[PDB]
Order: structure tokens, then sequence, then C-alpha cells
């Protein structure tokens, strides 16, 4: 049986704002406000592929 | 008694110190305590139930 989901939760980051992290768990080390061309002022570490 | 007097008090009234009721001064309530954090327990276990 094969279902698909779409879950839409919040996500809380702090100062410096180098990682988020979603209610459940999601720990991504990338920086909320990162837009591709500011990686000199955020941060980025996650899989870059 | 137009004659006049000699008003030879030297003056030395000193006003009582006035009473202070010192504030309970709050920065952070404990809303904002409870929001300061990049994870949250109670919202994890909630997640995890
Ligand atoms: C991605 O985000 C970065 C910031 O992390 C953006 O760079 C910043 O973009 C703003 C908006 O254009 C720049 O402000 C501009 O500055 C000049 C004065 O120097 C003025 O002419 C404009 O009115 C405007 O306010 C800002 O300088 C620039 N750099 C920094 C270090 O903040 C970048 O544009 C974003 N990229 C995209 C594609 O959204
Ligand atoms: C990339 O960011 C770093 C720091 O995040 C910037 O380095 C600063 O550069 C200014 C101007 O040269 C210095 O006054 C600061 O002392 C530097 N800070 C640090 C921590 O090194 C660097 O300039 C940025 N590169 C850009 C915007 O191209």
């Amino acid at each position: 049986n094969l279902n698909c989901m779409v879950t839409i939760t919040t996500a809380r980051s702090k100062y410096p704002y180098h990682f988020f992290a979603t209610s459940t768990g999601d720990v991504v080390d990338i920086s909320p406000f990162y837009n591709g061309t500011n990686r000199n002022a955020s941060y980025f570490g996650e899989n870059a592929d | 008694s137009s004659i006049s007097t000699v008003d030879s008090m030297i003056a030395l009234d000193i006003d009582p110190l006035e009473n202070t009721d010192f504030r309970v001064l709050e920065l952070y309530s404990q809303k904002e305590l409870r929001s300061s954090n990049v994870f949250d327990l109670e919202e994890i276990m909630r997640e995890f139930n």
C-alpha cells in the first residue's frame, strides 16, 4: 500500500540562524535565509547534491 | 506692637525620605522564555506519540 503525504509543520531557528529545526526533529544545517547568492553571510552544511 | 521682632531661628527643615514601593520588574514573560528554544520537549513528545 503506497500513500504519499504533505505535512505542513512549523520550524524554529535561533540567532545566528545557522540551522533550523522542525517540530518532528528534522535538524537541518541550512540557514533559513540562505537564498543561494549569500552563502558568505549564511551557513549551509547539508548535502550539496 | 509694630516695633517688629527678630527671627534668629536658623532653619534646619530636613524633608523626610519619601517612601518607595519597588516594582517586581519582569524582563521576559514566561511565554517568551518557553518560546526561546529551537527544540521544545512537549512538541517532540506529542509528535512521537
Ligand atoms: C539574498 O540575500 C542577500 C542578503 O543575505 C541579498 O543581498 C542584499 O540584497 C539587498 C536587497 O537588494 C541589498 O540592499 C540594497 O543595497 C543598496 C545599498 O548598498 C541599495 O541600492 C538598495 O536599496 C538595497 O537596499 C544588499 O546590499 C545586499 N547585500 C547585503 C550584504 O545585504 C541578496 O540580494 C539576496 N538575493 C536574492 C536573489 O534575493
Ligand atoms: C564574508 O563574511 C565575512 C564574515 O562573515 C566577512 O569578513 C569581514 O570582512 C569585513 C570587511 O573586510 C571585516 O571588517 C570583518 O572583520 C570581517 N569579519 C570576519 C569575521 O572575518 C567577509 O568580508 C564577507 N565576504 C564578502 C561580503 O564578500
